[PDB]
């Protein structure tokens, strides 16, 4: 539905003929993010689905052909939906930290063959936002430092 | 090389910052000794060009090739050092010239040795070690600076034209680095803001050299006409603008405040760029540097991404572009192609282009003529950038691809309208586009295209046209029992598709097949499917659509 | 402990092999100095064959290790595992380990153990499928141990490609009269 979202919106924006006719309908991207604002209160049951979702967006539509609009933008926008979700969640659901974090790192460390640029970009924003919030989940980093010997150089430095 | 770059950057930092005791002077005078002895060195001190030919066959050639690249980097770092000591000493500029002459000697030797074999090593187009900070400084000093205390001593560096093209090559390589990676190589190529600040300063410099000194001052040589400094600065301009849109989209306003919203800023800059292009064009050069023209339309295309489609400057842009399309001939396929690309891209995000598509097809049908050699048509009045060698191979592909995009958009509309069952005005606009596209194809089918990708693409798009008509009549099959009757505008469309398009489709299939695998069977399959679904509709609509058919 | 750990800054690149020999000879001699030795030997230059020999050599001695190090030793075995020896080494470990002998004291140290495993198996997929083949392939003996349940649970909790695979295996096991109440 979300790929579909982005195809629709891309086609509209490249094209005024459709912009004259169609009323600007909210896009699935924007709706999900509004779920994510509304999530705050009492929605322990919703968040565990979000995470599943976002890592599915990034895992499926992470870059690959360098390791164009059609293979790039509704993957870029898919992936970059992913990150926005999981940053936004990591602000407010303080118990699915170490489950975002630990899964980021889990896809960081071992692969080093699939491009993971997007994931460290995520990780930078995540930590930057509140690193004080990773001193509530710290062991998961320091146990990922033990694999730093086996990693390509850009990976490690970055 | 890389060691020395670190030393002299360290040493510049030690001058500027640390002093505002008895150690740095050691390294200074070491460096000054290296300067004077590296000056009076020449090529049999390093046994170069004569005893080892730097060959990628032997180990000793490899040793001397590695040595030569080390030398070239050493030359450049000591250039930076001799510049960094003083306020514009004559003697230090003589040293810099001597070092560059050594470097340039080595480069033109290695170029002969990369002229015997291919340019498969990316090791002579490897980085300079000069800071981008430095080169920005250097180019401001070379071109714009006219302070008489520095002029006498810089006028020897100005006279080296070779030195200036080296300098702009360096700056271009930093820009190319920033595009390809996230960042450039040397020092302060990891803080983006410092890189941004040095870009802006460079941009001002290269504008000045572009704008102040024209290109029609060529008193160097006829090998230097693809190598003008006024061209190289514009190449950077293009790459800078792309690079800063790509990486630094949230600072374009403070980027233009170097040279009120982004629109007015950019409009006055465009005015200067498009005047540059106008005066380039209006010179009426028979040799015609299409290179210079291509870079002007490339930069205008890069910049035109920041005009809003509701701005008056947008409409100024569009009117200006359409004027150049209606005036200026300029016989080179890629020139026409780039301009047409920009115009269409801008146009369609303001309104549908199907009028412009129709007029271009009228020009194609004018210039080429017909299949039957008894239709005298000429509509050269419509668009000046349409020639015998341009519009037949090249413009056709673009106008048909644009038409394919139109058909994708109406397909999306038709799909969404089927799924829905705001009703009437949607289909009215759809049939307006489709009617004018149908007259467009009526003009195209009459023409004689070349036998490459063009003819099969025309047949493929006409298969897409019949597929869109099939989807149209399928939605009409869905709706015609519920409402009861067909709208009158659709009845005119199906009359025009029966009468105008389909007979001449068959005639063009016969014309392409007579002159001496899958697409022509696919077109006749598509046209018979169109007829079949039209039979279904004419039965299930209580209207006789075969009296409109022949 | 101090001087040993100081060995690689000291030595050049020649007299490595004899040190290797002597240290493995000390390793069969003394159990106290596994950890710092194993650290050293990952830092010096050895034949792969020698690594594998010392591996089998530590693991025979695997019951014979005080708990505290037990973590870091398995840490070693499973960073040091190749792709190909995977199922043997797992089989040996699977045999030799207990989760019964050890037992505030026992539980904390065991917990660390399972963390170390979680890491190893989180970050390397082939251990999981190989691990289950190494219980599934030991369908024979009705007598299979605590480890094996604990480990299926764990892998279900982690990599989820295997869930169906675990379930069929856990059914085939239960119906077969291995796996039971006690």
């Amino acid at each position: 539905s979300v790929v579909k979202s982005f195809k629709d919106l891309q086609l509209l924006q490249g094209s005024k003929f459709l912009q004259n006719l169609v009323p600007h309908r909210s896009y699935v991207s924007t709706m999900i993010l509004e779920v994510v604002k509304n999530s705050v209160h009492s929605w322990d049951h919703v968040t565990q689905g979000l995470v599943e979702l976002g890592f599915i967006l990034m895992d499926s539509y992470g870059p690959k052909k360098v390791l164009p609009s059609l293979s790039r933008m509704p993957n870029q926008h898919a992936c970059k939906l992913g990150a926005n979700i999981l940053l936004e969640t990591f602000k407010i659901h303080e118990m699915i930290r170490q489950e975002i974090l630990e899964q980021v790192l889990n896809r960081v460390v071992t692969r080093a063959s699939s491009p993971i640029s997007h994931f460290l970009d995520l990780l930078s924003n995540i930590v930057m936002y509140a690193p004080l919030v990773l001193q509530s989940c710290s062991s998961k980093v320091t146990e990922a430092f033990d694999y730093l010997s086996f990693l390509p150089l850009q990976t490690v430095q970055r | 090389d890389y060691l020395l770059c670190c030393i002299q950057h360290c040493l510049a930092w030690y001058k500027n910052t640390v002093i505002p005791e008895a150690f740095y002077e050691d390294l200074d005078d070491i460096l000054e000794s290296i300067t004077n002895r590296m000056i009076k060195s020449e090529l049999e001190d390093f046994e170069l060009d004569k005893s080892a030919d730097f060959s990628q066959s032997t180990s000793i050639g490899i040793k001397n090739n590695i040595s030569a690249f080390l030398v070239m980097g050493v030359c450049e770092v000591l250039i930076e050092y001799n510049f960094s000591i003083s306020s514009f000493s004559k003697n230090r500029f003589e040293d810099i010239l001597s070092l560059f002459m050594c470097y340039k000697k080595l480069s033109d030797i290695l170029n002969e040795k990369a002229g015997k074999a291919k340019t498969k090593m990316a090791n002579k187009t490897s980085d300079s070690l000069l800071s981008m900070k430095f080169v920005s400084s250097l180019l401001t000093a070379l071109f714009r600076d006219s302070i008489q205390s520095h002029q006498e001593s810089l006028s020897v560096l100005r006279s080296s034209n070779e030195f200036m093209r080296y300098a702009v090559n360096v700056a271009l390589q930093k820009v190319q680095q920033l595009k390809e990676t996230g960042h450039v190589s040397g020092p302060d190529g990891q803080n983006p803001e410092k890189i941004f600040q040095n870009l802006c300063d460079l941009t001002r410099v290269l504008l000045w050299r572009y704008t102040s000194i024209p290109t029609s001052v060529e008193e160097s040589g006829k090998k230097e006409k693809g190598k003008s400094i006024s061209l190289l600065c514009l190449e950077g301009l293009q790459k800078i603008f792309s690079a800063v849109q790509q990486f630094y989209q949230p600072k374009i306003q403070q980027f233009l405040r170097a040279l009120v919203s982004v629109t007015q800023r950019t409009a006055f800059q465009i005015r200067q760029f498009q005047r540059s292009l106008l005066n380039l064009l209006s010179s009426q050069e028979e040799d015609f540097n299409s290179k210079e023209a291509l870079l002007l339309v490339t930069v205008l295309t890069s910049l035109s991404k920041l005009l809003e489609p509701s701005s008056p400057q947008f409409v100024q842009m569009l009117s200006w572009t359409s004027k150049i399309c209606k005036e200026n001939s300029r016989e080179d396929a890629l020139f026409c192609k780039s301009l047409m690309n920009l115009l269409f891209s801008l146009h369609v995000s303001y309104k549908s282009p199907v009028i412009l598509l129709r007029d271009l097809s009228q020009d194609i049908h004018g210039h080429l003529g017909d299949i039957d050699q008894d239709v005298e048509v000429e509509k050269t009045n419509h668009f000046a950038i349409v020639n015998l060698r341009t519009a037949a191979p090249t413009v056709c592909l673009l106008v048909l691809s644009q038409a394919e995009k139109v058909l994708e958009e109406v397909d999306w509309l038709i799909t969404k309208l089927k799924g829905q069952v705001p009703n009437q005005p949607v289909e009215k606009a759809i049939i307006m586009q489709l009617g004018t596209l149908l007259t467009f194809f009526h003009e195209l089918v009459q023409t004689a295209l070349p036998s490459g990708s063009c003819v099969d693409t025309l047949l493929k798009d006409l298969c897409k046209m019949y597929t869109t008509l099939t989807a149209l009549v399928r939605y009409y099959l869905q709706v015609c029992q519920s409402s009861g009757g067909i709208p009158k505008n659709m009845e005119k469309l199906v009359k025009l598709s029966g009468s105008h398009l389909t007979p001449l489709c068959y005639s063009f299939i016969s014309y392409v097949q007579n002159k001496s695998t899958k697409p022509i069977p696919n077109l006749i399959f598509a046209i018979e499917q169109y007829e079949k679904f039209l039979i279904h509709l004419s039965k299930k609509s209580k209207v006789s659509l075969m009296q409109h058919m022949k | 402990h101090d001087i040993i750990t100081s060995l690689p800054e000291i030595l050049g690149d020649s007299q490595h092999a004899d040190v290797g020999k002597e240290l493995s000879d000390l390793l069969i001699e003394n159990t106290s100095l596994t950890v710092p030795i194993l650290d050293v030997l990952s830092s010096l230059r050895l034949d792969p064959n020698f690594l594998l020999k010392v591996r089998q050599l530590v693991m025979d001695k695997l019951s014979s290790i005080r708990l505290e190090d037990l973590p870091v030793i398995i840490k070693f075995i499973l960073h040091s595992v190749t792709a190909m020896d995977t199922l043997e080494v797992i089989s040996e470990l699977r045999e030799k380990l207990d989760l019964q002998h050890c037992v505030s004291s026992g539980q904390s140290c065991i917990i660390l153990l399972f963390d170390v495993i979680k890491s190893a198996i989180r970050y390397e997929k082939t251990i999981s499928e190989a691990w289950i083949k190494a219980i599934e392939n030991t369908a024979s003996v009705s007598e299979h141990k605590v480890f094996d349940l604990v480990m299926l649970f764990i892998i279900y909790s982690t990599n989820t490609q295997t869930k169906k695979y675990i379930d069929r295996v856990l059914r085939n096991k239960i119906r077969s009269g291995c796996i039971q109440e006690q």
